[PDB]
RNA sequence: CCGGUCCGCGUACUGGACCCAGCCGAGCCUUUCCUUCUGGGUAGCCAUUUAUGGCGAACCAGGACUUUUACUUUGAAAAAAUUAGAGUGUUCAAAGCAGGCCUUUGCUCGAAUAUAUUAGCAUGGAAUAAUAGAAUAGGACGUUAUGGUUCU
């Protein structure tokens, strides 16, 4: 069955971005997907996206601008200590100067740079660069 | 999809976006309830009452008019069947296959199908016990199944 | 945008339909779907010649941007288009490639007719596949006259027209030649009748 | 890319595809650079004055270059009602 | 003043109730204005010189108002010129419980903030029905709702909608845009 | 097609899609007011009816269920509600 | 923003930012409050009889209750030796925890600090993932609502 809606959403985004499409349709939606997309939009990796209410899980249409190399989930959402964040960014990110590891912390969903700023840690959720 | 097959069919109903009654609907939330109880006493299951309502009375959804689902209304008026309808039809089909099997002992296909139906009964009956629809000691017995549905 | 003088005039629209330019192939690929107006009940697809006209105007503007007129190469492997491309080269100063295209003309620099065009214009992507294929090796943009069944691979500017018509091929080439000269200023304005007749650029059988 | 003192230590800031924003590599020989002449109000092509677009070899290989130019030229006014956003 | 279900009604509430004891004069709509009551009349100023008038009604009393609301608004708009009249029900919003909060009764969904804002968004356009809602997430960070209305009974609201957007913004703080995709146009 | 308005599909192409494959799934069925030829009595009948609906006055079958839409009997005229 | 000085990009130091924006917080209001309980204690209410009528939140200190977790922050704890690591001319070094001062009837920096990690303890937060609740109501509030039956 459908075990991770975030993985389905990011896979659809990756396939549309790799094929040069400037828009992609995502089904189903969720809060985690929307907040993950907001982080990507905040750093400029995607453009405006639109939520469609169908009295169900929902749908999302994302506009792609060609700056996205790869976004992906980490399944399962491993527990990450603050001292372990450095090891994760080395394995997943192309360099030490750009790219973000997305975490779900009790302070909210945020990138690894923001997580160090507010000194919080949670479970790893995905990445984008 | 299709727990007990290789099928991947997607045919199903598609509820309209609107959750309100159509403007042309004139029956009250009561008249539907007495209609449901009238049909329930004729022996119809909740599926059949809903089929008759849209087919002959224009009741697109009982929920958008009355506010409650069909089984919820019967349970509120003491008209809920003891066995849930879908579990009843699985047991009735299993009864029919078992009755056919004792007269056709070489029908190995019916033996295979009987295992599927009965496996489907146990998964559903186990679920109904966790949600306290069936008693915790409720168990499906092949020997005494004919009593429950016949 | 564009002056209204560049709009499709009724005279040219009469020419396009009388030359059966609007008849597109029975089967249309997904990339040419926007150019189909409606399918005719026999099976033929009707080409939206309004879109055809604008691509012609767009295509002529790209040709005019090439400094050396000889650097534009016009190609035709079909026999129906060989006369059209030869006269286009004479009028515009372009380099015509009629008939067989020698493989290696763009990549093999020791061949006899080794050319380095800044732009390649093709009558049909299917029968001129070799000319189109080598252009994708040396960074040559391609303008192609495409039918509804013509492939769109490595084609930047597609002129939607009937590739399998004796008069369709000649008319489109004549229209490009007239517009290129109008932009160059050879034709004084967009209303002056051109001396050349679309009968010239038409293939003639050995009978005559 | 520049150092701490601000000097551009980068050689060869590369071009990007007009359709997909991909970087056009130095040996991508299927990539082209379309140059389209500007036309004055007299209907004449203006000499040495062009609208320019670049397409990566990937877009051209899929056959989407034609549909991308239809969209790109219509947004810049080079075309009217030939490309439709809604399909 | 018996029409008002609130202690110390304002002068505007009395004037509105004064209209309420005048529309039953014609017997076509009289058999139903005796039981009708309201709790408050919130009024805000919208652009263009108009003023939005919000009538707050007990939620159980909402379905009684819905039977005569189409007529009743038209004469109330006549009695009070340059006034846009809407009828809203005073739904209650229960805060989301904290993790350490002492256990209370399970909060019904009708009392949630999402449901109530969706509910007032439904009472705003009463004569028409919503056929679809979309939410844009702009690059700036702000979010804008879009509500699509049915063309049936559109003439009752087609000249307003702008009053609704500012009124919805006043009550919730979020931005919404109303569009009727299927007009004749 | 690399660029396309997914939020505003053409309503013509939107109608050719399967009923579950639209932006918002929507039934293509409807309800009808059926006039039998014998008498005049409004009877609301589902388009894809599974029941042999009979009008109240005379016990005459109005429609016969099929694989898809129900088939109205001769002399019966329908109007979509 | 005097970069004088400190000790020549220097530029550390730091009088002076006037803070652009940005970043880490904290409260208040939007239908959004530990139900409390006992004082302090009573100050302003409802001051018509007050800190002689009825503002316990007007902040503490002494009581009463509490859906269960998982997770993550911080803290105490996890012996010394070993490891990493600050200092120190064992003639260098491996080491060691020594040592240094004008030459001393004596003066005098030290012998740091990190890491431990599953389990247990205390703690901030409440995203994520579970869990319980109001359905034959045997449901919630009445702060001072009216009785009755028991029990301390
Ligand atoms: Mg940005
Ligand atoms: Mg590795
Ligand atoms: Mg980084
Ligand atoms: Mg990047
Ligand atoms: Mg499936
Ligand atoms: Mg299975
Ligand atoms: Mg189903
Ligand atoms: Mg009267
Ligand atoms: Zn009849």
């Amino acid at each position: 069955t459908r075990t991770s809606v975030l993985a389905d959403a990011l896979n659809a985004i990756n396939n549309a971005e790799k094929t040069g499409k400037r828009q992609v349709l995502i089904r189903p939606s969720s809060k985690v997907i929307i907040k993950f997309l907001t982080v990507m939009q905040k750093h400029g990796y995607i453009g405006e996206f639109e939520y469609i209410d169908d009295h169900r899980s929902g749908k999302i249409v994302v506009q792609l601008n060609g700056r996205l190399n790869k976004c992906g989930v980490i399944q399962p959402r491993f527990n990450v200590k603050i001292n372990d964040i450095e090891r994760w960014t080395d394995n997943l990110l192309p360099a030490r100067q750009f790219g973000y590891v997305i975490l779900t912390t009790s302070a909210g969903i945020m990138d690894h740079e923001e997580a160090r700023r507010k000194h919080v840690s949670g479970k790893i959720l995905g990445f984008v660069y | 999809g299709r727990m007990h097959s290789s099928g991947k069919g997607i045919s199903s109903s598609a509820l309209p976006y609107s959750r309100n009654a159509p403007s042309w609907f004139k029956l009250s939330s009561d008249d539907v309830v007495e209609q449901i109880i009238k049909y329930a006493r004729k022996g119809l299951t909740p599926s059949q009452i809903g089929v008759i309502l849209r087919d002959a009375h224009g009741v697109s959804q009982a929920k958008v008019v009355t506010g409650n689902k069909i089984l919820r209304i019967l349970k509120s008026n003491g008209l809920a069947p003891e066995i849930p309808e879908d579990l009843y039809y699985l047991i009735k089909k299993a009864v029919s296959v078992r009755k056919h099997l004792e007269k056709n002992r070489k029908d190995k296909d019916s033996k295979f199908r009987l295992i599927l139906i009965e496996s489907r009964i146990h998964r559903l009956a186990r679920y109904y016990r966790t949600v306290a629809v069936l008693p915790p000691n409720w168990k499906y017995e092949s020997a005494t199944a004919s009593a429950l549905v016949a | 945008s564009l002056p209204a003088s560049f709009d499709l005039t009724p005279e040219d629209a009469k020419l396009l339909l009388a030359a059966n330019v609007h008849l597109g192939a029975k089967n249309v690929q997904v990339h040419n779907k926007p150019y189909v107006y409606k399918t005719r009940p026999d099976g033929m697809n009707i080409i939206n010649i309004g879109k055809t006209w604008e691509k012609i105007v767009l295509a002529a503007r790209i040709i005019a941007a090439v400094p050396n007129a000889s650097d534009v190469a016009v190609c035709s492997s079909r026999t129906f288009g060989q006369r059209a491309v030869l006269k286009f080269a004479a009028h515009t100063g372009a380099t015509a490639i009629a008939g067989r295209f020698t493989p290696g003309n763009f990549t093999n620099y020791i061949t006899r007719s080794f050319k380095e065009p800044r732009l390649v214009v093709v009558t049909d992507p299917r029968t001129d596949a070799q000319a189109i294929k080598e252009s994708s090796y040396v960074n040559i943009p391609v303008i192609a006259l495409t039918d509804m069944d013509s492939p769109s691979e490595y084609v930047d500017v597609a002129i939607p027209c009937n590739n399998k018509g004796k008069h369709s091929i000649g008319l489109i080439w004549w229209l490009l030649a007239r517009e290129v000269l109008r932009l160059r200023g050879i034709i004084p304005d967009r209303t002056t009748e051109w001396s050349v007749m679309p009968d010239l650029y038409f293939y003639r059988d050995p009978e005559e | 890319m520049e150092n701490d003192k601000g000097q551009l230590v980068e050689l060869y800031v590369p071009r990007k595809c007009s359709a997909t924003n991909r970087i056009i590599k130095a040996k991508d020989h299927a990539s082209v650079q379309i140059s389209i002449a500007k036309v004055d109000e007299d209907g004449r092509a203006i000499a040495g004055e062009n609208i320019t677009y670049a397409l990566s070899g990937y877009v051209r290989g899929r056959g989407e270059a034609d549909d991308s130019l239809n969209r790109l030229a219509q947004q810049d006014g080079l075309l009217k009602n030939v490309w439709s956003y809604s399909r | 003043s018996s029409k008002i279900l609130s202690e110390n009604p304002t002068e505007l509430e009395l004037k509105v109730a004064q209209a309420f004891v005048d529309l039953e004069s014609q017997a076509d709509l009289k058999a139903e204005l005796r039981p009708l009551q309201f709790k408050s009349i919130k009024e805000i100023d919208v652009n263009g010189g108009k003023k939005a008038l919000a009538v707050f009604v007990p939620p159980p009393s909402l379905q009684a108002y819905r039977k005569v609301q189409t007529r009743l608004t038209r004469e109330l708009e006549k009695k009070f010129p340059d006034r846009h009249v809407v009828f809203l029900a005073e739904r209650r919003i229960l805060p989301k419980p904290a993790r350490k909060a002492r256990k209370q009764q399970k909060r019904p969904r009708s009392r949630t903030l999402t449901a109530v804002h969706d509910k007032i968004l439904e009472d705003l356009v009463f004569p028409t029905e919503i056929i679809g809602k979309r939410v844009r997430y702009l690059v700036g960070g702000n979010k804008i709702q879009k509500v699509l209305l049915d063309s049936k009974d559109s003439t009752a609201v087609d000249y307003k909608l702008d009053s609704f957007q500012q009124l919805y913004s006043k009550l919730t703080g979020k931005q919404v845009v109303f569009e009727i995709p299927g007009e004749s146009h | 097609v690399l660029v396309q308005d997914l939020l505003h599909p053409s309503p013509a192409t939107e109608a050719k899609q399967h009923k579950l494959k639209t932006l918002v799934q929507q039934p293509r069925s409807f309800f009808m007011d059926v006039k039998c030829q014998g008498c005049l009595n409004i009877t609301t009948v589902f388009s894809h009816a599974q029941t042999a609906v009979t009008c109240d006055s005379c016990s005459t079958v109005l429609c016969t269920p099929t694989g898809g839409k129900a088939k109205l009997t001769e002399g019966c005229s329908f109007r979509r509600k």
